[PDB]
RNA sequence: UAAAUUAUGGUCAAUUGUUAGUAUUCAUAUUAAUUUUUUUAAAUGUUUUAUCAUUUUAUAAAGGUUUAUUUUUGAAAGAUUUUUUGUAUAAAAUUUUAGGAAUAGUUAAUAAUAAUUUAUAAUUUUGAUUAGAUUGUUUUGUUAAUGCUAUUAGAUGGGUGUGGAAAAAUAAAAAAAAUAAUUAAUAUAUAUCAAUAAUAAAUUAAAUUAAUCUAUUAGUCAGAAAUGGAUGCCAGCCGUUGCGGUAAUUUCUAUGCUUUUAAAUAU
């Protein structure tokens, strides 16, 4: 591993192509894989009536 | 870390072979079309007349090395090699290369002087 | 190029090039000649050039054809194949 | 067409114009030198692969020794050896069916091999060019002409169709009793 | 062998012969041309040719897609290539069997040269070689007194691990003195002494 | 290998530099002595850079420029650029 | 010649056997990264750079290259790669224009797997059958407007429920019920 | 499986040209070559990919 | 299975031979007498054109014969001085056969249209070869000169001095007294000869 | 300049060149004294030839270098003078006696390398004795008579028009080659008769006879004149 | 590739070692066996043995392979739009490849090149093909146009057999005209009253079911445009009279009078008793449909001072060769149709004659 | 759910660091490179023509682009006595930053429409747009090996729009409409980024044409190789454990001695 790609540690390498990992790929169930936490408990307190046309 | 240089010096050795060292059958290629010198004419009497109506370019200065050809035959006894020798510059010699060789080949050195 | 001699009409122009392609009648009659000894080159040239020509189209309808009837025999033996293949499906 | 014309390597016509055989090879010391047969177009770009229609080959302008065949008594063949590879499928393809150009170089070379005749450019400085005038022209040409259907026929056998088809294989050709 | 197997030893060739030159319209004029200094060889290449897996089949004059050659002697003329020269066109192709007598092979303590063997250079004498464990050498021609059924092939395919080797390391790292394997060789003096040898 | 510790060499093998200060500093015990520092300048990108290394070359009658080479470690903590020669 | 040693080699102009003609380009350079802003402000809001970034694509390691052999290839002989798609329909709010979502493949040849990736596409319907949710077969085509190169070429299975749902004056799909992700804290009560 | 058979530079480790033909029609690439903008960086697109292997057809 | 697509007709070609064609022979594209030993080619050119083209193997052959019978008279006799510092090497003649014998039997140069020609080429009194290299081995052991290089005892002092292709002077190597006759070169000659 | 470093171009009939630190250091080590073991002229019985080919004036001038401390495997080049066809040349003792290397030109002595003595063709003094007197006088003309008339030997003979000295080979002033070597120019014979300076005048004449005659010149007259049972092979074209 | 420092193009096919002069082994007079081994020849990687490249490496089942053996069935497909351009492209490339250059044979070369690409070879190709080859007086290659539309089993329509025949005819081989009349026309009949007159097209065509598309393999689903499938709708307009015009000059042209005794009474009754099918009109390939041009800018007749030159827009100069003023032998009617074949008979008589 | 043989076939995968309790790909090794050396480049005036004009002569200036770059024959090739055809500009894949939020002359239909046509529009968390870095999909190095690690360079908007095609403002080494020339490959002293020269680095001599060059380093505790003399926790050594406290085989100096001989050292 190359020492200037990513951190100056080399495990930031291998951090970084966790990203890119195959088995790892974002889909409808495994999502915001780069920011989880920035995105949670983000609608806790907005309410939203479900959408119902049919009775 | 590679401070430290190459591990090996390969050196072959050196052993002449006795097949490379054979008579080679030589021909000269005078032989096969022989060389000749043409005659000056009326129009191209001298080396230096020659050299003069060769002069057409600014940059093809022909005219200027007159002494440094003696006679007639020193001029189409010479190739480009031993023209450099004479000190003579580059593009100049190889005007005045072509135009001997033009010369040889039926064509007179007539054509339009361009400087003006 | 096209040469130029001294012996051309020469124009008198300061506004222009200083010499005109125009022959004397020599000049003319000179670059004819040479002009028909070339004409002798050119002539067995392009004669190469169609004869070469009809010997690839020929070569290529031989070996062409010769193509055609190997590769014909394979994709037939292919779909003979094939429609086996689906009787056994 | 350009407004300030590239002064130094100019053609005729637009390019990319008729593709043309030449000789090229990388610069270097003499003492390794080879050049390359390539039939590519008329304008050249930096990288000559860029317009390159066809390898044609490579040619060694160094006479060499033939070591690898045996050293022979014969005369001729220890003269020393010039060493050429030609396409000449290619070749007459390009040169027959496209019509292409050729530079001087390589119609020497392509003249020592019995493609081409000798080029324009090689002369014995020996012989002059030649005289020529109509009418002892004429009185050679009416002593030998041949026949015109001679002539015609010779025309399509060299420029047109060579291979036909003599008696025996029509008659072997054509079908027999079930659907004769 | 030779009574039963009469056609392991060849001999019959494809035999060299002359092409017709092509007609010059140009006359006199051009025929100076292509008499020259040299011999010429032209090998074709393309796609159909030149592929060594293919090779005797190109090489098969049964065969009318055969690759082909031709050669202009100095004269002018031209001639078919004879096999040897046909066959410089291929990769070089090594052939020993060593079912019955011993191939020569190559990297041996007669074959080497001096520089690739000793990293010194050696004299050649042809009398009383101690690096080489020879008494003397009567040095006949190597092929002729010996029979030719015996004369088999060489081989080279293999490394000469006293020469050149691959994935080359120093054996011991300390003391900083030894390298790999193939560096043997004596030491280097203070400089130099020339004594004067006629003597 | 540390390649941290190459910072101001930019990816080359060697420096050159200018001659500002010279102070002296102890290294880590049990080493005791005096470990003569050159504070030096350079510049990249027109940028000033101020770098401190250990000079351990021989000095002559007064120059300014020396050529900055790295090391492994030395006694003195901190301080990573060692000098070749002194121009 | 490539495979000669640092100390084996004499002429560097020519190859003198044979083999391949090689340029070394040197590999290891320590190329390095200059630092030219503060930890604290870097200029953009979404991703930072703080390193020497990898360059090039398929130079790129991990390499992720093409794959041809999936579903797709699998049912068509394609002229040309990507003449037909097959994907579901997702929104008509354009006329004529259905959008299509559509998988295809990328092989990473390290880990020796492949991955599916999705993408959508506009597609021309003309007379407007396409339903939301309709399995479409979908070409390549003529150049119809700035984004639509394909046109929906079969219907390969309807959406019975979804036009059942239109007839009665409904949205053919119920409208997802939280938009794209925030970085913000909505508090909206009753 | 060495280096050697690394370098396609070798005619003996490359898929050969004529595919490209064999997959376009012959004598396809001439067209191609005069084209206006070339190898700057791009050409047009070379096909060579071993018979057995096609997408396509297979 | 009858689903889909209707049956290619070109099918049929498997299993009827009527419609494996070819329109055109092998050569009929102009390439006819590439084989040069073809029966259509002997049809073709008829004999005497074949002799025209076959000339040119048959005056390599015969010149390999006499260089080698040139050789032979000139170095017949081992010992001889025929030129200035030059003296007869039975070793020449030797070494130039094994050229011609390896133009015939190698398998890296393989010659073999060389052998076709024997049957006239070859020079009646040269039928015996290994018999003159008899005679030959017989002239060699003559006293006065070296048993090794058979160079004059008396007017030189190494082996391989003033010789042009002599074995025993290598480039950087070092110059070999003459070796003495006695019984090892005597039974090295009569080995030989075997 | 740069390229002097260049290094020169080495053809097949040389060997090793030495032109690199490396070639020269291991002979540099090498210091030769002249015993009499080494000394040339004590070895008279062999190499007297060698001997009377040394120019004893030039090389104690030039080089230094008395004939006493000449050594038979001497590697310095010195001077010589040919004691047959008496050209000059500079070379070193060794390679005249490990090997026969002498003036460049009777290299080319015989009618072909490849076999030396293999002709059967008569001498310049049979064939063609009146040639002998055209040949430049140094005093070996009766060395260069001896020569074959088929010889490539470069000779130089004194032009009759101009009575300058002019350089060509005895077979392209003769015409006559070997069987089996490559055929001359048809027209050398007329075209060495003279100088490379004096040839054209005289080898025109035909030319503008023919040009006289019938108004118009074509090379192909001589072709023509060949003209005024040939076996042929069956045709395809039917 | 060339001309570069790095350029491979020019290593990659073999080559004797050169050594003219010293290439830093010092070549010219050094044997350089071992050199040759160990440096110049290509290893594996640094310090491997080298790697032989020679003929000795392959295997020798590489020259037991007859030819072309090696190829697979391709089957390539493409868009329609691409067809109709690539067909078109190929049938005026069959006509004229170039203006006063080319050869007769050149247009056997293109049907050839067209099966060659993987491309099916139309019926518009095959009589465009025979018609050229035939105007070129050139008969040996018409029927070896018919010989490789044999080979690649295409059944000839009703059109392509009439040009054979017209080549047969011109070609006055019976022999033939026989085989292919035995082979394909035959079962041709005429048009009566309870005939329907020109028949509709009936070809569905080709499409998929979803599960057709789905299900089935890859070569199912494979539609190249073959020329089989339409036959029966080439066909729909009945020119068979044509076919038996046509057969009536072969029996005639062999020599043979019992046979041509039957094929023209078979016609003539036929020509009596039965109606007059339907014409076919222009076929939109082998003879282009009219596109609008103003004829304005347009070389004047007196264009030149010194003649009269021809013009698009009329002709000046007047007719070289006299015209007959009958429309397309397809438009007559029946009975004219017979007056027409009797002058045909004529014809033949004439020409063989001639011959 | 059975073995197999008419016997080595279808052409070579093969890994070399003297460490310091133990756990973890991490100093000192080889190969490849930068350190390092002037044996391959080159000078200005492009050229015809019918005369103040008109014909020929189309991708090396910079800027920094990651959903990105795509095209014809009407020029030339090119062959007939004149009207000659159709196919093209479109797409699909592969796309970087440790810690991540909104983007915008804007989508689709109409049409040779609309600076205010119609519509429930388009791009984005399957990671967008800005912003950093960066010349994109046959080129390298290491390696037994899925890997890791390189690959230059070349397409930067319009504004009388010429031309077949904008590629159109120094920087060739492309013969450019009469055979300028081919006995030519030599180009003197300049440059840019390349292009690996310590070429038998030491004893018998160069089948020459004798031309360029006068050519050296390191260690000396551990681990090949030591003694005097100073110095005294100082000065200094330091690849690394560590050494220096009047006896230092580890500093400095002198002399010897050691090396497996394209150098040490740095990256
Ligand atoms: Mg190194
Ligand atoms: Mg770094
Ligand atoms: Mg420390
Ligand atoms: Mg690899
Ligand atoms: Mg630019
Ligand atoms: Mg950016
Ligand atoms: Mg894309
Ligand atoms: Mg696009
Ligand atoms: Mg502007
Ligand atoms: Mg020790
Ligand atoms: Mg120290
Ligand atoms: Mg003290
Ligand atoms: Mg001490
Ligand atoms: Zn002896
Ligand atoms: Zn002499
Ligand atoms: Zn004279």
């Amino acid at each position: 591993i190359a020492h200037w790609y990513c951190g100056h540690k080399f495990r930031h390498r291998f951090m970084r192509d966790k990203r890119f990992h195959p088995s790892l790929q974002a889909s409808h169930d495994a999502r915001n894989r780069f920011s989880k936490r920035r995105h949670f408990k983000t609608n806790r307190w907005n309410y939203q009536q479900a959408y119902r046309d049919m009775p | 870390d590679q401070t430290y240089g190459p591990h090996k010096s390969y050196k072959y050795t050196y052993m002449p072979d006795p097949r490379k060292l054979a008579p080679i059958e030589t021909t000269q290629r005078s032989e096969i079309v022989p060389q000749s010198i043409r005659p000056p004419t009326s129009y191209v009497p001298n080396h230096e007349t020659f050299l003069e109506r060769a002069d057409i370019h600014r940059l093809r200065p022909t005219s200027d090395f007159k002494a440094s050809f003696k006679d007639w035959n020193d001029l189409f006894t010479c190739d480009k090699r031993q023209l450099r020798v004479r000190g003579i510059p580059r593009m100049t010699r190889d005007a005045i290369r072509t135009a001997v060789q033009a010369f040889q080949n039926g064509n007179p050195p007539e054509r339009f002087d361009t400087k003006e | 190029r096209q040469i130029r001699p001294y012996y051309n009409l020469p124009s008198k122009s300061e506004h222009g090039r200083k010499m005109t392609g125009f022959l004397t009648p020599y000049r003319h009659w000179m670059w004819k000649q040479n002009e028909l000894w070339r004409n002798v080159h050119e002539a067995q040239f392009e004669h190469l050039r169609r004869v070469y020509k009809r010997q690839w189209l020929e070569s290529f309808r031989v070996n062409a054809d010769e193509y055609i009837y190997k590769y014909n025999i394979t994709k037939a033996a292919q779909l003979a194949q094939w429609e086996c293949e689906m009787k056994e499906q | 067409a350009r407004a300030v014309i590239k002064r130094r390597s100019p053609q005729l016509w637009g390019a990319p114009g008729a593709p043309i055989i030449r000789m090229r090879g990388h610069h270097v010391v003499w003492k390794f030198q080879s050049y390359d047969l390539v039939v590519e177009h008329t304008h050249k770009r930096r990288n000559s692969d860029i317009r390159l229609l066809h390898y044609l080959g490579k040619h060694c302008p160094h006479p060499q020794k033939s070591l690898w065949s045996p050293d022979t008594p014969v005369a001729q063949d220890r003269h020393l050896f010039m060493l050429t590879t030609v396409d000449i499928d290619a070749f007459k393809y390009w040169f027959g069916v496209k019509r292409c150009r050729l530079s001087m170089k390589p119609w020497a070379l392509l003249a020592k091999a019995g493609l081409l005749p000798p080029s324009l450019t090689q002369n014995s400085k020996i012989m002059p060019k030649p005289l020529f005038d109509k009418e002892s022209l004429m009185r050679y040409y009416l002593a030998n002409r041949k026949d015109e259907d001679v002539m015609a026929r010779e025309k399509y056998l060299n420029y047109e169709n060579s291979m036909v088809k003599t008696e025996e294989e029509r008659a072997a050709e054509r079908p027999v009793a079930p659907y004769l | 062998y030779r009574r039963m197997f009469p056609e392991m030893i060849g001999r019959t060739g494809e035999p060299v012969q002359q092409y017709g030159q092509m007609p010059i319209w140009a006359g006199p004029h051009r025929q100076h041309a292509n008499k020259s200094e040299h011999n010429w060889m032209f090998a074709e290449i393309g796609v159909n040719v030149g592929h060594e897996a293919l090779k005797k089949l190109e090489l098969d004059p049964t065969n009318e897609k055969r690759r082909r050659f031709v050669i202009r002697q100095p004269d002018g003329t031209l001639r078919s290539a004879k096999m040897s020269e046909m066959r410089a066109w291929y990769w070089k192709e090594e052939w020993a069997d060593f079912r019955f007598w011993a191939p020569q092979m190559e990297w041996g303590i007669e074959n080497t040269p001096s520089q690739e063997q000793y990293q010194e250079h050696v004299p050649d004498t042809t009398d009383a070689d101690f690096r080489k464990q020879r008494r003397i050498q009567s040095r006949p021609v190597k092929w002729f007194y010996e029979s030719h059924y015996t004369r088999t092939g060489s081989f080279a395919g293999f490394q000469p691990l006293r020469f050149m080797q691959r994935r080359t390391e120093r054996e011991v790292r300390w003391p900083d003195v030894i390298n790999a394997a193939v560096q043997i060789q004596k030491r280097k003096p203070a400089a130099y002494i020339f004594k004067a040898i006629p003597e | 290998l540390f390649f941290l510790r190459m910072w101001f060499l930019y990816g080359c093998c060697l420096r050159f530099v200018l001659f500002v200060l010279c102070y002296y500093m102890s290294p880590r015990l049990p080493s005791s002595g005096n470990r003569r520092v050159l504070y030096a300048v350079f510049y990249l990108y027109n940028f000033v850079w101020m770098l401190r290394c250990f000079f351990c070359c021989f000095i002559g009658l007064v120059m300014s420029l020396f050529i900055i080479e790295g090391g492994g470690f030395v006694d003195l903590p901190g301080v990573k650029y060692y000098t070749r020669i002194v121009s | 010649p490539w495979w000669n040693f640092q100390t084996e080699h004499r002429q560097r102009c020519v190859l003198m056997y044979g083999g391949a003609r090689t340029k070394n380009t040197h590999n290891a350079n320590h190329r390095v990264f200059i630092k030219k802003y503060k930890r604290n402000a870097f200029p953009n809001r979404t991703r930072h750079h703080w390193a020497v970034s990898m360059t090039g694509v398929l130079s790129q390691r991990p390499r992720r290259m093409p794959w041809p052999y999936d579903l797709t290839s699998l049912i068509f002989n394609q002229p040309r790669q990507g003449s037909d798609k097959i994907g579901y329909v997702v929104g008509t709010s354009m006329l004529k224009t259905a959008v299509v979502a559509t998988n295809h493949m990328v092989y990473y040849p390290k880990f020796n797997q492949r991955v599916s990736r999705t993408k959508r596409f506009f597609a021309h319907d003309e007379d407007l059958a396409c339903v939301e949710g309709d399995l479409v077969h979908i070409k390549q085509c003529r150049k119809i407007s700035k984004y639509k190169h394909y046109y929906v070429f079969s219907i390969l299975e309807p959406n019975v429920e979804g036009r059942e749902r239109l007839k009665l004056g409904l949205k053919a799909v119920p409208p997802p019920l939280f938009g794209y992700p925030v970085s913000r804290r909505i508090v909206k009560l009753n | 499986s060495f280096k050697y058979a690394t370098k396609l530079q070798h005619d003996e480790m490359r898929q050969p040209y004529y595919i490209h033909e064999k997959r376009y029609g012959i004598f396809s690439n001439e067209r191609n070559i005069a084209k206006a903008r070339r190898g700057l960086p791009f050409i047009t697109p070379l096909y060579t990919k071993h018979m057995n292997l096609w997408d396509t057809d297979t | 299975l009858y689903k889909g697509i209707p049956r290619p007709a070109i099918t049929n070609l498997h299993y009827e031979p009527a419609w494996r064609y070819t329109l055109y022979q092998a050569g009929a594209h102009g390439a006819q007498l590439s084989n040069p030993r073809s029966p259509f080619t002997a049809k073709v050119l008829g004999d005497e054109l074949m002799q025209v083209r076959d000339i040119k193997s048959v005056e390599h052959c015969k010149a390999w014969f006499d260089r080698l019978q040139y050789l032979i008279n000139l170095h017949y006799e081992a010992v001889g001085d025929i030129g200035e510092f030059k003296s007869r090497h039975t070793r020449h003649v030797h070494e130039f056969f094994v050229a011609f014998h390896d133009a015939l039997s190698s398998l890296d140069f393989r010659d073999t249209y060389l052998f076709d020609q024997f049957k006239a080429v070859r020079p009646p009194e040269l039928s015996d070869l290994f018999g003159i290299f008899l005679e030959m081995e017989a002239n060699y052991v003559h006293e006065d000169y070296c048993p090794r290089c058979s160079l004059p005892y008396s007017t030189t002092r190494y082996c391989g001095e003033g010789d042009v292709d002599t074995p025993f002077r290598k480039h950087r190597g070092r110059w070999a007294p003459h070796q003495k006759w006695g019984r090892e070169w005597y039974d090295v000659v009569a080995r030989r000869a075997e | 300049s740069r390229w002097s470093s260049v290094w020169p171009n080495m053809r097949y009939g040389s060997m090793f060149l030495s032109y690199s630190v490396g070639r020269k250091l291991p002979m540099k080590g090498v210091n030769w004294v002249t015993r009499d073991s080494n000394r040339l002229l004590n070895f008279s019985n062999r190499y007297s030839a060698v001997i009377s080919d040394i120019d004893v004036k030039r090389t104690e001038e030039e080089l230094n270098v008395a004939l006493s401390d000449i050594r038979w495997n001497d590697h310095r080049r010195i001077y010589w003078k040919c004691s047959f066809c008496g050209s000059s040349y500079r070379k070193n003792v060794s390679v005249r006696t490990k090997y026969h290397a002498g003036c460049n030109f009777c290299k080319k002595k015989y009618p072909s390398e490849v076999r030396g003595e293999q002709h059967g063709s008569p001498p310049v003094s049979q064939a063609a004795p009146e040639l002998t007197e055209q040949l430049v006088d140094n005093g070996k003309r009766d060395n260069l008579a001896t020569l074959a008339v088929t010889s490539k030997f470069y000779a130089e003979w004194t032009c009759r028009g101009c009575g300058g000295s002019y350089r060509s080979t005895i077979r392209s002033r003769t015409g006559q080659v070997e069987a089996g070597q490559c055929t001359l120019h048809p027209d050398i014979v007329a075209w060495s008769a003279y100088c490379p300076s004096c040839s054209w005048r005289p080898n025109m004449v035909p030319i503008a006879e023919e040009v006289s005659r019938s108004g118009q010149f074509l090379g192909l007259e001589r072709s023509m004149e060949e003209l005024g049972p040939i076996p042929r092979r069956k045709r395809l074209a039917c | 590739k060339v001309d570069s420092f790095h350029a491979n193009t020019q290593y990659q096919h073999a080559w004797p070692l050169l050594s003219h002069d010293d290439l830093g082994n010092s070549d010219q007079s050094n044997n350089t066996k071992n050199i040759m081994y160990s440096m110049y020849m290509p290893k594996r990687n640094k310090g491997t043995a080298p790697w032989f490249r020679g003929a000795d490496t392959y295997s020798v089942k590489y020259c037991e392979q007859g030819r072309y053996e090696y190829q697979r069935y391709l089957m390539i497909n493409r868009f329609p739009s691409e067809y109709k351009k690539h067909f078109l492209s190929f049938l005026s490339n069959i006509r004229m490849s170039s203006g006063s250059a080319t050869i007769p044979q050149e247009a056997l070369h293109w049907l050839l090149r067209m099966i060659v690409d993987n491309f099916n070879p139309q019926h518009v190709h095959y009589i465009a093909a025979m018609k050229t080859l035939q105007s070129a007086g050139e008969l040996d290659m018409a029927r070896d146009v018919w010989k490789i539309m044999e080979r690649q089993q295409t059944w000839p329509c009703t059109a392509t057999i009439c040009a054979y025949l017209d080549v047969c005819v011109e070609a006055g081989e019976k022999t033939w005209a026989m085989e292919a009349w035995n082979r394909y026309c035959t079962e041709l009949k005429f048009l009566e009253p309870g005939e329907v007159d020109p028949k509709p097209i009936s070809r569905v065509p080709f499409s998929l079911t979803r599960e057709e598309l789905l299900y089935l393999p890859k070569w199912k689903k494979h539609f190249d445009h073959d020329p089989n499938l339409d036959v029966m709708d080439l066909n729909r307009f009945n020119r068979t009279r044509e076919v038996y015009l046509r057969m009536a000059q072969v029996m005639l042209a062999g020599g043979e009078r019992n046979a041509f005794q039957h094929f023209f009474t078979k016609l003539e009754e036929a020509m009596l008793n039965k109606p007059t099918p339907v014409p076919e009109p222009p076929n939109p390939h082998l003879v282009r449909r009219p596109r609008w041009a103003p004829y304005e800018h347009c070389k004047s007749v007196h264009h030149s001072p010194w003649r009269l030159q021809n013009n698009g827009r009329a002709l000046a100069l007047g007719p070289p060769v006299t015209i007959e003023d009958e429309m397309q032998s397809r438009f007559f009617s029946n009975d004219q149709f017979l007056v027409h074949s009797v002058k045909e008979v004529l014809r033949i008589v004439l020409q063989e004659h001639k011959r």
